[PDB]
RNA sequence: AAACUUUCAACAACGGAUCUCUUGGUUCUCGCAUCGAUGAAGAACGCAGCGAAAUGCGAUACGUAAUGUGAAUUGCAGAAUUCCGUGAAUCAUCGAAUCUUUGAACGCACAUUGCGCCCCUUGGUAUUCCAGGGGGCAUGCCUGUUUGAGCGUCAUUU
RNA sequence: GCGUUGGAUUGUUCACCCACUAAUAGGGAACGUGAGCUGGGUUUAGACCGUCGUGAGACAGGUUAGUUUUACCCUACUGAU
RNA sequence: CUCUUAAGGUAGCCAAAUGCCUCGUCAUCUAAUUAGUGACGCGCAUGAAUGGAUUAACGAGAUUCCCACUGUCCCUAUCUACUAUCUAGCGAAACCACAGCCAAGGGAACGGGCUUGGCAGAAUCAGCGGGGAAAGAAGACCCUGUUGAGCUUGACUCUAGU
RNA sequence: CGUGGAGGUCAGUGACGAAGCCUAGACCGUAAGGUCGGGUCGAACGGCCUCUAGUGCAGAUCUUGGUGGUAGUAGCAAAUAUUCAAAUGAGAACUUUGAAGACUGAAGUGGGGAAAGGUUCCACGUCAACAGCAGUUGGACGUGGGUUAGUCGAUCCUAAGAGAUGGGGAAGCUCCGUUUCAAAGGCCUGAUUUUAUGCAGGCCACCAUCGAAAGGGAAUCCGGUUAAGAUUCCGGAACCUGGAUAUGGAUUCUUCACGGUAACGUAACUGAAUGUGGAGACGUCGGCGCGAGCCCUGGGAGGAGUUAUCUUUUCUUCUUAACAGCUUAUCACCCCGGAAUUGGUUUAUCCGGAGAUGGGGUCUUAUGGCUGGAAGAGGCCAGCACCUUUGCUGGCUCCGGUGCGCUUGUGACGGCCCGUGAAAAUCCACAGGAAGGAAUAGUUUUCAUGCCAGGUCGUACUGAUAACCGCAGCAGGUCUCCAAGGUGAACAGCCUCUAGUUGAUAGAAUAAUGUAGAUAAGGGAAGUCGGCAAAAUAGAUCCGUAACUUCGGGAUAAGGAUUGGCUCUAAGGGUCGACGAUCAACUUAGAACUGGUACGGACAAGGGGAAUCUGACUGUCUAAUUAAAACAUAGCAUUGCGAUGGUCAGAAAGUGAUGUUGACGCAAU
RNA sequence: AUGGUGAACUAUGCCUGAAUAGGGUGAAGCCAGAGGAAACUCUGGUGGAGGCUCGUAGCGGUUCUGACGUGCAAAUCGAUCGUCGAAUUUGGGUAUAGGGGCGAAAGACUAAUCGAACCAUCUAGUAGCUGGUUCCUGCCGAAGUUUCCCUCAGGAUAGCAG
RNA sequence: AUAUUGGCGAGAGACCGAUAGCGAACAAGUACAGUGAUGGAAAGAUGAAAAGAACUUUGAAAAGAGAGUGAAAAAGUACGU
């Protein structure tokens, strides 16, 4: 055993989806996402994985609202109309 | 399982729609470097591990 | 160099003990007005096995004092308590077997179960199958009482001490061999992972102090100091004396 | 012969799975579950199971009249009759006992 | 002598080197200072006449409003060509909005699209049950408000 | 030139004895010969004993258990076109 | 009678899974026994819960003998299925300096090549296990390294705890 | 000498062809190299003087990519097996249909599920790739269709446990702890009805939440229907919960019912706080009783098969759900009565003056019976019409028997423990007597009927020699339910029915050597380290059985005999009225006869004995070279500890394990 | 070394479920009979105990040192085997995490990883040791010796060379 | 005045020129692997313009042969050389 016959026994998931980050790595158990550290306040990131922070960082989704600050920036976060 | 919860049927659904060649209307596009569904998932070949 | 077994077991991972089937804390009615000035009546309505246990428990009903209910009680039972039958508990209670009494006031040679080491702790002392609290004396002043314990021990309690007349039932079970390591099994099943015990001879250097060499032996002697760390206290910890013991007991 | 299937989707021997093999106007076997039976209530005081009473798994009490739950006596479908006769002997008894106790002590001084 | 083996050449293969390209990287310099409980970053799921993605967006869903430009978009279809016009556009700009389910994530939970409570309102006779619509209910802390507790304690009646 | 054996004990080489025989000679060939075998021994890891060592452990000391892989190529050889 | 120790191995047991000498000696078992068994015991170096001696029952434990039984053997033979084989289709891998006939010589002291000889004729198929000091793996043994790690101990230096 | 880039220059070369590449063509240089011609090609590039470097490859078991010989080679050989014809198609060993032969043989190759997968389900189109041959086929490719619930689950409860808060620790991420050193509370209502609230009357709190698709749990069945969904759709028939409710009934003039000696009965028949009790709720094994389904079987009413001959014959249909009404037990209980000549009684020895036996009753309703549901359904037939939807039309669907049978449910018991074999939600009942209650009338939604609503998510399919995991369509692994006939002790092996499959690349030969299966004269372990391997033995009945022994065993010791078929014989029973009548199933024993002396005829199925070493035994471990004498074990012994404690955790803690513990205990050997 | 991730394999405890033909033997208790002065004994039944036994499903893994060993397979296949009703087998839930766990103890197991898992970073760790180190021609051209070194596979030093 | 491998906006280079340069010039932190932490590619070039080969013929078809487009098919999307 320990090997071929040992794996037919894996059917139990260890890890199911993670709410925060949905990488399918909250353990069930253990009820913590491995990646995001759900359910932590913080989002479980490390200076050892630079990979891991490139990965999950700002920019790496739409941003949906801090895309457009920059834009609100550059024009003084007006607040009226344009008045033809 | 028959007995799935709720996110691992919209999961599913999401993949059904997904699973599908590339629209032959692509490839008339101007530029369209696009070639084919290189995203394609089959139940046979690559498991969604959820 | 790896943590041996004795240290593991103070984690209580898988060392916690098996404690579902059980009936719940075996102790005395809390020392209330009741039992501080007179006695109060209660009725045995089962005696019934625990998990774990050799003495049987004894379920007694009492009335509450303050609150119209009644109020349960998980006590020891002592050898010839019968259902339905009538316990008093209290300063003023009665001399009989079941009844529970402040130490001072029972004559000397008395012999009491589940014996309260303070007054009030509700119940520590002489609550094993068999096991039993002799009253050896009192010392008004300065109310104290003295007491022989089931080891031999001599003790001095407070006279506002209760304990239950009689001995705790059950006695004897150990006079039976076991006769099987399938009853040993059963036994600790319902107690606690302790057995079966693998010796530290038979381990590895790593595993144990007594582990290796090209012969089981200890290799150096079992008698531990008592100021040994975890780790080391393996064998005979702070041993007076080893060998069979020849001669008498009950050292001046 | 005709073998059967479980109906639910419990695939499994346990106490809520329980088959009694039926025949239908089919003509067909088929397996009917079946709830787990119902425990006679029982007397308060002596453990003996209740005459009278309705036995019925717990909440169906509740969907059944008065008369199916309890017996025309002092202490109905929760003490059984001779634990009750017994209970009237003692306290009259014991009341009885009382008085002349308090006789006794009254004429004792 | 063929066949076969080997060598070379031509043509054809195999393969993708070389060469030439380059909306990419890399390094240097200069300027600026602007995420989030007014819900951020991130995630899930959706949205197009015909899209799986990338990109964009949120049931107002490859977008709505506003402004500018001034006739497109384009793969097909459709629409339109008034287009001398408050007006095309997968345009630019962007100050008004929308912004599913989430997420620090906030009624309680969450391996559940699970379970409450309060207010307004609508329907079913309906204060109480059920349902629909709308609006709310986290924690710590600060200032203030109101209602209180303590022989902690003051005064007055006593 | 020709043959030079069958056995008891032992992993054994060696030895020793029984016995037949014409005779039971000595040797080599990578101490011939493990992609020929076997694996009893030795010589991993399990275990026991004795002596030694405070100990972990040591022991040409004893004891028991312990995966023996691949040829379809070239040659050689055997046959075959 | 000496020397001598904390005590000097007691009851038992033994060439025993513990005995070097050793295949110990005697007996039995056999035609023959380094095996087995029973005895003997100044026992290299047996021995008392580091348990001694023994034990019915039990044992995929180690061992000897006997009966039965047989292809284990004398001493091999034969049969069946599936391969191997040939074909249609399909179609890898190990390995590969270049390659592939020997003898001797010398040579890094065991050559496929070098020297001197023997020789030597296309292209091949099935087998085969002599050779390719064949393949598999930067030898696990041994040694070296001012390279480790597991473990131990009054090694050096510390440390949790107490 | 050569390469990438840089400053200068040759107003250098170039789409009339730069660079690159190919070229047994030419020239120069000792060489690194340079130059030219030809072919290909398409957009840039070079000489010289200098500058600069990521500047020159044969190796590094070098890196990436590509490609060979090996080589059309090894091989595509486990799971018994295929064959004929037709259809389709360009093409058929492999697709479809029919025919045949087989297998799985109910512990399935059948029918369903849990985990997992995720559309693999189904239809149509369709074969480039994949299915290690093929392919017209497919779990492939392309396009679509498909999963319907108040009653099945989740949802709710708590389990081991996880884990906020109050607090404490920690520099801190965070840790401890889970009711604790906390001001932790809403649900009820006299009054208030300046408003059913605030003030203001009074009753209850040692406490979040998460944790089970197998535990607990409100309630649904049958028939039909799809290409694919069904306890979900349709038809019919029920039920539960929450609510609203009006009649009828019941009750009240003795207000909150009557009856029975009683056990208790019923259509109802008030009942707050508070308390109490019950159900939920529980191990395992053994025999016995009973039920259900299945198995077997008789008659009869239908259909099919065989029919040279025989067979009143072989096969097959003959069914009845949830729910409802009446009725129905074991046990238990009540009344009478008073028992030794002790009786009753189970397979199993318990029970009786603490009241047996007996006579008469009460009860639980598992379960069965009858009726309703409901024959109108379903099933089996027959007679007609049919360009269709298909139409119909009739008939029968009945009555029994049997049991150490099988599966399962269950009851009353019995054995076992130093083991005595969950919890909570939830529901009910009782005690109590708060309060509320009638007379041109009050009371009663635990009696009957009637009205409304029951949300959300899952639901297809596979569940494996191809739908999961193992790199894959992998001889591996992966939880569970149902379970026919024969032989037989048997869920063994072997054959068969229903259902399913006929899938493993094939064809032709039959050398060596193999793998797997066998046989062998005479000898019988001489082989070998060693009886390794194989053989021999084997079932049942009867006889017979030693040493030794812990008296239990050893033991199936050893060692023998018998066994088929057939025709008989005997014994062992039920029910009913010393016997008679009727009915029924096997087990055992014996006899005669018989035969190529065969007979547990295949299948299935111990070799035995005398001893020694060693471990007592059963048990356990080195998954993947060691199963042992190793570990464990019961037994024995020693050690520590009386809780302000022993032993052991933690960084610390107002922190932990033992400990729901207490020396007959825990801890360490 | 630092910081993280794993108990879907497996080890062990707990919680909640589930699973295990047919035979042999025949313990207590009980019934009847016989014997005895008594103490008590004997016989036949009944009964159905046991970490009993033969043997299925299971669970395991002895031997063939069989098959395969470029496999069906990074542990399988066949036969033969141990065990088969309790220290049993097993699902799910749950707890224990790396000098840590868990261990009926093999240094075993802790996801093909174990005498200290996996992941990332420190890190291009250090190496007196092994391998490699890319164009031409021309001229000159060695040393394996001295001394010292925790030095003896290394360096410094002098010498030889440009 | 000083820092600035992040953000936003700019200008540059004796830098690299698709095995180089960031891992990623491209639907790249993508596909894919792992239970998980994490690991993590490959992959640019027809032509000026699709003018992307009408039509005929052989073939079941894929395709072939012609014809044709194009400067070139010694550019046919299996596309610069
Ligand atoms: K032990
Ligand atoms: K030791
Ligand atoms: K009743
Ligand atoms: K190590
Ligand atoms: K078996
Ligand atoms: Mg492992
Ligand atoms: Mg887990
Ligand atoms: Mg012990
Ligand atoms: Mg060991
Ligand atoms: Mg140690
Ligand atoms: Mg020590
Ligand atoms: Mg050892
Ligand atoms: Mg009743
Ligand atoms: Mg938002
Ligand atoms: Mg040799
Ligand atoms: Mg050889
Ligand atoms: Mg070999
Ligand atoms: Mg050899
Ligand atoms: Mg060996
Ligand atoms: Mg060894
Ligand atoms: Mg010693
Ligand atoms: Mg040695
Ligand atoms: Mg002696
Ligand atoms: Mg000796
Ligand atoms: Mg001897
Ligand atoms: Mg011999
Ligand atoms: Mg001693
Ligand atoms: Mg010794
Ligand atoms: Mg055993
Ligand atoms: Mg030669
Ligand atoms: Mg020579
Ligand atoms: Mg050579
Ligand atoms: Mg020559
Ligand atoms: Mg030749
Ligand atoms: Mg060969
Ligand atoms: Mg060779
Ligand atoms: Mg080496
Ligand atoms: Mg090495
Ligand atoms: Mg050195
Ligand atoms: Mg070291
Ligand atoms: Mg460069
Ligand atoms: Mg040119
Ligand atoms: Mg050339
Ligand atoms: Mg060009
Ligand atoms: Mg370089
Ligand atoms: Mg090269
Ligand atoms: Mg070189
Ligand atoms: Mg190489
Ligand atoms: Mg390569
Ligand atoms: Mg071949
Ligand atoms: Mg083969
Ligand atoms: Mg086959
Ligand atoms: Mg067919
Ligand atoms: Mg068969
Ligand atoms: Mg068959
Ligand atoms: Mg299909
Ligand atoms: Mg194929
Ligand atoms: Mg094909
Ligand atoms: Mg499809
Ligand atoms: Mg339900
Ligand atoms: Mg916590
Ligand atoms: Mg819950
Ligand atoms: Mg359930
Ligand atoms: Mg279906
Ligand atoms: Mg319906
Ligand atoms: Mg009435
Ligand atoms: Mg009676
Ligand atoms: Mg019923
Ligand atoms: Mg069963
Ligand atoms: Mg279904
Ligand atoms: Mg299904
Ligand atoms: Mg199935
Ligand atoms: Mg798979
Ligand atoms: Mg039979
Ligand atoms: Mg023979
Ligand atoms: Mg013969
Ligand atoms: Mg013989
Ligand atoms: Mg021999
Ligand atoms: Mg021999
Ligand atoms: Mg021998
Ligand atoms: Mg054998
Ligand atoms: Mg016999
Ligand atoms: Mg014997
Ligand atoms: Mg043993
Ligand atoms: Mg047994
Ligand atoms: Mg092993
Ligand atoms: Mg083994
Ligand atoms: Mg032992
Ligand atoms: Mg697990
Ligand atoms: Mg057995
Ligand atoms: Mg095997
Ligand atoms: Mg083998
Ligand atoms: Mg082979
Ligand atoms: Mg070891
Ligand atoms: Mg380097
Ligand atoms: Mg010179
Ligand atoms: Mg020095
Ligand atoms: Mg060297
Ligand atoms: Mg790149
Ligand atoms: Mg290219
Ligand atoms: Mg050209
Ligand atoms: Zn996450
Ligand atoms: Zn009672």
């Amino acid at each position: 055993g320990k090997g071929t016959p040992s794996f037919g026994k894996r059917h139990n998931k260890s890890h199911t989806l993670c709410n925060r980050c949905g990488r399918r790595s909250f353990h069930v158990q253990k009820k913590t996402c491995s990646s995001c550290g759900y359910p932590a306040a913080k989002t479980r990131s490390y200076n050892w994985g630079a990979k891991a922070k490139r990965r999950h960082t700002t920019g790496t989704g739409r941003m949906r609202y801090l895309k457009h600050v920059s834009r609100r920036f550059k024009n003084g976060f007006q607040t009226g109309s344009a008045s033809k | 399982a028959a007995q799935k919860s709720f996110r691992i049927k919209q999961k599913m659904a999401k993949a059904k729609k997904q699973n599908r060649p590339l629209p032959q209307w692509i490839r008339l596009r101007t530029n369209n470097t696009i070639r084919y569904n290189a995203k394609r998932r089959n139940w046979r070949r690559t498991k969604m591990n959820i | 160099g790896r943590v041996i077994r004795n240290q593991r077991k103070g984690a209580g991972s898988i060392f916690t003990s098996h404690t579902r089937l059980r009936q719940g804390a075996a102790k005395l009615r809390t020392l209330d007005y009741a039992e501080r000035h007179g006695y109060i009546r209660g009725i045995v309505k089962q005696i019934v096995h625990d998990s774990g246990r050799g003495a049987p428990l004894a379920k007694v009903v009492f009335r509450d004092p303050y609150k119209y209910r009644l109020r349960e009680e998980i006590f020891i039972a002592n050898e010839g308590v019968h259902t339905g039958q009538f316990i008093y508990a209290g300063k003023k209670a009665s001399l009989n077997v079941g009844n529970v009494l402040p130490l001072g006031s029972v004559p000397e040679g008395t012999i009491v179960s589940n014996v309260e080491e303070k007054p009030g702790d509700r119940g520590a002392l002489a609550r094993a199958s068999g096991n039993y609290v002799i009253i050896i004396g009192h010392n008004p002043d300065e109310n104290k009482t003295r007491v022989r314990l089931p080891s031999g021990a001599k003790k001095v309690i407070s006279s506002d001490a209760r304990g239950v007349i009689g001995v705790i039932a059950g006695g004897g079970r150990v006079d039976k061999p076991l006769l099987k390591a399938g009853r040993a099994f059963h036994k600790y099943r319902l107690k606690r992972n302790s057995w079966p015990k693998t010796r530290g001879v038979a381990m590895n250097p790593v595993d144990h102090p007594h582990g290796g060499g090209n012969h089981q032996h200890i290799g150096k002697a079992s008698t531990i100091s008592r100021g040994a760390v975890s780790g080391q206290k393996a064998g005979l910890i702070a041993a007076r004396r080893t060998g069979l013991l020849r001669g008498s007991q009950k050292t001046q | 012969a005709q073998r059967v299937t479980f109906r639910r989707r419990n695939p499994y021997n346990t106490r809520s799975n329980k088959i009694k093999v039926v025949k239908t106007p089919g003509g067909i076997l088929r397996a009917q579950h079946v709830k787990k039976l119902a425990t006679r209530p029982k007397c308060g005081d002596c453990g003996s199971a209740l005459q009278g009473i309705s036995t019925l798994r717990p909440r169906q009490y509740a969907t059944v009249s008065k008369t199916h739950k309890t017996v025309s006596r002092a202490y109905g479908g929760s003490r059984c009759a001779n634990c009750v006769k017994e209970r009237i002997i003692r306290a009259f008894l014991i009341e009885e006992q009382k008085i002349v106790k308090k006789v006794v002590k009254e004429q004792t001084e």
